[PDB]
């Protein structure tokens, strides 16, 4: 009952992200106004939920197949495209770009990238890398690319508007993230908080 | 028995709102 064994505890799950809040007009009046959610998606990156108290009991993880799902909050007579990808580099940052269509055209550029309506739903995969790595789980520390294996970046390429061409302005919400996930964690520990 | 004097065909075609891509 004491074995001081290793092992990778694959276990599946399903969680619950964030509500996502579409920009509008008002908020929305430059390039980085139009990145709705900057997520990292590490196990440990979500307090609440189930995948991170769990996380919270190993030293590592590595999702073997994770995906990020939409799920709309609201009817098919708005209309706005979203754009979702993960970069599996937790720096690389489209933050600093000014033109809209270089920050989609990058983003569209990434493999594993999704375009959609937020009125239907889809799934953003995660492309898992291929050198076996391992990555951290407890809060990001100096450098990030040993805790994340990846970033989701959802992006606002159209304006909000409505049954009418009205124009909505008050930021409202639109759906929820949900992300169904595969991981195998390996260390057995607690982390600090 | 002249055929085909008058012939009409209908065929539908559905409207939907908000095709996806
Ligand atoms: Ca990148
Ligand atoms: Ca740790």
């Amino acid at each position: 009952a004491r074995s001081d064994v290793n092992a990778i505890t694959v276990l599946n799950g399903s969680d619950f992200l964030t509500t996502v809040k579409v920009r509008g007009s008002n908020n929305l009046i430059d390039s980085k106004s139009r990145i709705l959610v900057k997520q990292p998606i590490s196990a440990s990156s979500f307090l609440g939920t189930r995948i991170s108290g769990l996380s919270q009991f190993w030293e590592r993880y590595r999702w073997h197949k994770a995906a990020v799902r939409y799920v709309p909050a609201v009817p098919n007579t708005l209309a706005c495209q979203l754009i979702g990808y993960i970069d599996t580099d937790p720096l690389d940052d489209p933050n600093v770009i000014l033109d809209v269509d270089q920050l989609l055209r990058q983003a569209t550029s990434q493999v594993g990238a999704r375009q959609w309506n937020f009125s239907d739903t889809t799934t953003i995969p995660l492309i898992v890398r291929r050198d076996d790595q391992l990555y951290y789980t407890g809060q990001d520390k100096e450098n990030v690319r040993f805790s994340q294996q990846g970033v989701f970046y959802l992006l606002q390429v159209t304006t909000l508007l409505n049954i009418s061409g009205e124009a909505i302005t008050n930021d409202l919400i639109s759906g929820s993230l949900y992300l169904d996930w595969v991981c195998g964690f390996s260390m057995p520990q607690i982390n600090p908080s | 028995t002249v055929p085909n004097f008058n012939p009409i065909v209908a065929k539908p075609t559905v409207a939907p709102l908000q095709t996806n891509i």
